[PDB]
């Protein structure tokens, strides 16, 4: 996908950098945010958020001790919505990248292929249908059963 | 192996060693090999 | 001008011949290598009673010619006395071709429906069944469950999985990992499903099997059957890894499948 | 010691990734001579 | 003497939504229309038309409609937006004709020193040509009857006149174009070779069924004329072109001799500065 | 580690396969 | 080799496969043979590396070319010639003059003078058929000279003594096929013909086939020799 990266158009620049996203999600890739930093440095503006939603997936289950740049774009995203004369397409989703990146605050993550050994195919609904919401706006809805805890209970009696 | 001092350092050839063979002959010479006849 | 001392068709100057055979053949390399029509004829005479030994120097000099798969032809001609040796340039290359030849012979037909295949030859198997067994007796069955993997057929699967003292650990991990490099779904619910009841025939019944296989071979009957062995059992803290992977990890759909015949 | 061979000699095969290491250098040239 | 005209698909789309017309208005199967244009010389060009509300019964084929309503006074719209762009003839869709054709042409040759039948193509699948045209003809016979008038063969072609590609080549979005030497002429190969030959099984069916069932037009005064033109070199078992191929050292001679010594300098051109920028490349990486 | 050490190369050769023929399209593309 | 034909590597060390090929160009040249040989022993010969070993071309190429003093058509090596090598090939310089003189007395008396070189040398081969090399030279030379010579203007001077063997000679000649030469037969005395006008223009264009089939042969060595990098 990194090849993918050489694309001439915005919806494959774009598409590609959602290709990082939900391919690599929980992923603990540096690479992938070697690749998003210059997509941030791209005239398109929605590609640019491509770099905050995809970064925001990038950055979703994990802290700082996983890779350095967790913070960098924790305040580098409220640092691009202190510029005003930014596109509002371009920070369109950066208040969801927010919400991306403390999605629980780290508390739960995805699920497209369980623990189990099998997918969870709920999350891959939300995480597939939840895409082009500029097409339609209740597509970013659309991402409730996409998380499970990340947390330990030891029941033996239920309550 | 060029373990030395040294490391400073048919066309006409089979007819360059018969015409350096025949080195002062007359391979030719027609007025002299020719006109020997009819001097005498 | 060796084979020219062959003029006498009774095989016992062939016999002398071949005495010269086990001696000089590596000087002999371009000599054999024009005989190869008359080591026809000793492999085409059933009364030369050492046609085994022509297929053998046949697939020496066709070795040495480059000819594998007529070294294969002849591999196969040259008896019993081929598979047991262990020589680490030739026999171990040709068996190890020839059971490329068998493996993908176990590919071709396990992709070829009821029979119809090319027969084990009289001269296969012998170091299947002998290299196996010394892969057997070093008591790693990573190569006696390799050859089952290169069968794709639960003859030798069945037996190394009804196989001698190891972990069933071994199997465990490797129920994850058939999923690994699994192509189709034509035996992975067949040893999907038989996984599960070699553990059932294990005397110590396993939880991860039925976790493994409620979401991937997703019967709800058999989840019945050892749910009445819940409830006959009765330990409900054993019980969490099929009932709330059930609960966890199965679908919907499958999850009504499974309340209706589960109730039952 | 049966399959100990082969895969070695796959990663011989790995001159696709140089090859392709070219193919890939001229997709990123043409890719941004384009761009 | 026509030879050919200039075709916008302009109006041609306005054959699309009146073929668009005619699957929804009920009866009418083939698409008529009435085409305009102007006469600049022996090549042409249309730029606009209209389709005809019409109607052909079955049963005596010669039953037309061209209202008046539709003509008169829709050729006063036609004539207040251009007074260049007048009639200059008329189409319908099908291959071959409609035995009302000749006379839906004789009511507007009133109106046009030519009036030219263009009969058109609503579903192209042909292995010839797109629509072609058909001038007034007087060819009668050697007989001395009254005069023919139905409208022979006269050959036409989709021009393109101006530029209106703003539209057309941004609404390409698939196609070359080709250096040709990049397998446009095997296309062309494909083409000619298939779609001349199986013209020739169409001339096979020429010449079996009028030797069959074909009255007669079998040898009225061009298929033994044309056997001439057949007769340029028909011959049994290879044909003998003997001057051709001494003839052919002195074409292949060319083709050869600009190969061998033409592409010994392409040996130069990949060759050398591939070695140079090859090597540089490799240790200079280093 | 022969169960898995025979497979898992090749599930990182059709990839390579696909874009060696893939990269003859694309330059194909930048010759438009 | 003749059966097991293998012998093909990339062709890496690119010494190895110059001297390997003279080496099969020695054995060739020891079954029977002169276009093939000689044209490795040229191959091998312009695949000589560089002058950086001094002797190793030297006396190799004192080998070389022995097919070459058995073709009649080989020049005298001089620039070759290593003023070292020169005290090393007075028999073969000597040899080469033997060569290009039609004496039989030279003949054998350089064979006479320096057979034990020529058993350094191991390879007389040269000798059962240098005779024979002696009256191909001097067919290929005066039957290339005139279209219509006599058998006995070309016998009596190569001193054949008759003109049946000297039919033997053109029979034998035209077997080997160097000239259409045919006889006014009644006891000899040759009626032929040279060979122009024979063709000139399509026949080279033929060759260009192999030119230029050859030239886009290495056209594809330097697109895979961009493949490198």
């Amino acid at each position: 996908v990194s090849l993918l990266s050489e694309s001439y158009n915005p919806h494959v620049r774009y598409g590609a950098a959602m290709a990082l996203g939900i391919c690599c999600a929980g992923t603990g890739n540096k690479e992938a945010i070697n690749l998003l930093e210059p997509m941030t440095n791209d005239p398109v503006n929605y590609v640019r958020q491509g770099a905050l939603i995809a970064s925001a997936l990038i950055m979703i289950q994990q802290t700082e001790i996983t890779c350095p740049k967790v913070n960098q774009f924790r305040q580098l995203y409220s640092k691009v919505i202190n510029d005003k004369h930014d596109d509002v397409m371009a920070k369109f989703g950066a208040i969801l990248a927010q919400g991306i990146l403390d999605a629980g605050g780290h508390n739960v993550t995805i699920s497209l292929q369980s623990r189990t050994g099998h997918t969870h195919m709920p999350s891959v609904v939300g995480v597939l249908v939840f895409t082009q919401f500029w097409f339609w706006f209740p597509l970013s809805h659309f991402l409730s059963l996409a998380y499970t805890p990340t947390c330990v209970i030891g029941l033996n009696k239920d309550l | 192996m060029s373990e030395k001092k040294q490391p400073v350092d048919e066309d006409n050839w089979d007819d360059d060693n018969v015409e350096d063979d025949f080195s002062n002959q007359l391979r030719a010479e027609l007025e002299k090999h020719g006109y020997k006849m009819e001097t005498s | 001008g060796i084979i020219s001392l062959l003029d006498e068709d009774e095989p016992q100057l062939k016999e002398f011949a071949l005495h010269k055979l086990n001696a000089v053949v590596n000087d002999f390399w371009a000599e054999i290598s024009e005989s190869v029509d008359k080591i026809e004829v000793l492999y085409e005479d059933e009364g030369f009673r050492s046609r085994q030994f022509a297929a053998l120097v046949a697939s020496k000099v066709f070795y040495h010619l480059g000819a594998f798969e007529e070294s294969l032809n002849y591999a196969l001609g040259a008896g019993d006395l081929f598979n047991v040796n262990d020589n680490s340039e030739y026999v171990e290359t040709i068996i190890a071709k020839c059971i490329d030849h068998y493996t993908k012979q176990c590919v071709e037909n396990a992709d070829l429906p009821e029979g119809e295949k090319k027969p084990i030859d009289q001269r296969l198997e012998g170091i299947v069944n002998k290299m196996f067994q010394r892969c057997l007796d070093d008591h790693k069955y990573k190569q006696a469950i390799g050859i089952a993997l290169e069968t794709r057929r639960l003859d030798v699967f069945e037996k190394t999985i009804l196989e001698s003292n190891d972990v069933p650990g071994m199997l465990a991990y490797s129920l994850k990992l058939c999923m690994s490099l699994m192509q189709n779904k034509q035996f992975r619910n067949k040893v999907l499903r038989v996984l599960v009841k070699i553990y059932m025939n294990l005397e110590k019944p396993d939880f991860i099997n039925v976790c493994q296989c409620l979401i991937f071979l997703d019967d709800p009957q058999a989840v019945s059957d050892i749910l009445e062995k819940l409830v006959k059992e009765d330990n409900l803290l054993m019980a969490y890894q099929i009932c709330f992977d059930l609960y966890e990890s199965a679908s919907q759909q499958f999850l009504s499948s499974v309340i209706q015949n589960l109730r039952t | 010691y049966l399959s100990k061979i082969e895969e070695l000699q796959l990663i011989v095969n790995d001159k696709s990734q140089n090859l392709r290491r070219l193919q890939a250098q001229r997709n990123e040239l043409n890719a941004k001579v384009r761009l | 003497a026509v030879q050919k005209v200039v075709v916008h698909p302009l109006v041609l789309l306005s054959v699309v939504d009146h073929f668009n017309r005619i699957g929804k208005v009920g009866n009418q199967k083939r698409v008529v229309g009435v085409l305009l244009g102007s006469w600049q010389k022996k090549v042409l060009d249309v730029s606009n038309s209209f389709a005809v509300p019409f109607d052909e019964d079955d049963k005596d084929d010669s039953v037309w409609f061209l209202d008046h309503d539709y003509l008169e006074n829709m050729y006063g719209m036609f004539k207040k937006v251009n007074a260049r762009e007048r009639i200059v003839g008329w189409y319908h869709t099908g291959p071959k004709l409609h035995k009302n054709d000749i006379a839906i042409n004789e009511l507007m040759k009133r109106y046009c020193p030519n009036s030219v039948l263009v009969i058109i193509d609503v579903k192209p699948k042909d292995l010839g040509l797109p629509t072609e045209a058909y001038i007034s003809v007087e060819e009668v016979h050697d007989d001395g009857t009254p005069t023919s008038k139905t409208f022979e063969h006269v050959t036409s072609e989709i021009g393109a006149e101006e530029a209106e590609e703003v539209g057309v080549e941004h609404l390409l979005r698939d196609i070359k174009d080709t250096t040709v030497g990049t397998l446009s002429q095997r296309i062309t190969n494909q083409v000619h070779g298939l779609k001349g030959l199986n013209s020739k099984l169409l001339d096979i069916r020429s010449y079996l069924e009028k030797v069959a069932t074909g009255k007669l037009p079998i040898n009225h005064q061009i298929i033994y004329q044309l056997q001439d033109v057949f007769n340029l070199l028909p011959d049994v078992s290879l044909q003998e072109f003997v001057k051709a191929f001494y003839l052919k050292t002195n074409d292949q001679m060319v083709v050869v001799y600009l190969a061998s010594l033409i592409r010994s300098v392409v040996a130069l051109h990949n060759l050398i500065n591939n070695k140079i920028a090859n090597r540089d490349a490799e240790k200079k990486e280093g | 580690d022969l169960y898995s050490r025979y497979k898992k190369l090749q599930q990182e050769l059709e990839f390579l396969e696909v874009q060696e023929e893939y990269i003859k399209d694309e330059q194909k593309n930048l010759k438009k | 080799k003749l059966v097991s034909k293998s012998v093909f590597p990339e062709q890496a060390n690119n010494n190895e496969w110059a001297r390997y090929l003279y080496y099969t160009g020695r054995i060739k040249a020891i079954q029977l043979e002169y276009s093939e040989a000689r044209r490795t022993m040229t191959n091998a010969l312009r695949k000589a590396p560089q002058h950086t070993a001094v002797g190793f071309k030297q006396t190799v190429h004192k080998l070389l070319i022995v097919v070459e003093l058995l073709l009649g058509e080989i020049p005298d090596r001089l620039q070759f010639r290593q003023p070292s090598l020169k005290r090393s090939l007075m028999p073969y310089f000597l040899l080469t003059q033997a060569v290009r003189t039609g004496n039989l007395a030279k003949f054998n008396q350089v064979l006479d003078q320096f057979g034990e070189k020529f058993q350094a040398d191991g390879t007389y081969t040269l000798i059962i058929r240098l005779r024979h090399n002696v009256i191909k030279t001097g067919v290929r030379m005066i039957s290339l000279s005139y279209s219509r010579i006599s058998l006995a203007d070309i016998a009596q001077k190569l001193q054949l003594d008759s003109p049946e063997d000297a039919e033997f000679i053109v029979a034998k000649a035209i077997r080997d096929g160097v000239i259409e030469a045919s006889i006014n037969h009644e006891k000899g005395y040759v009626q032929s013909k040279e060979m122009i006008d024979i063709y000139s223009t399509r026949e080279p264009q033929l060759a260009f086939h192999q030119r230029i089939s050859f030239c886009l042969d290495i056209h594809n060595m330097s697109v895979k020799a961009m493949r490198f990098p």
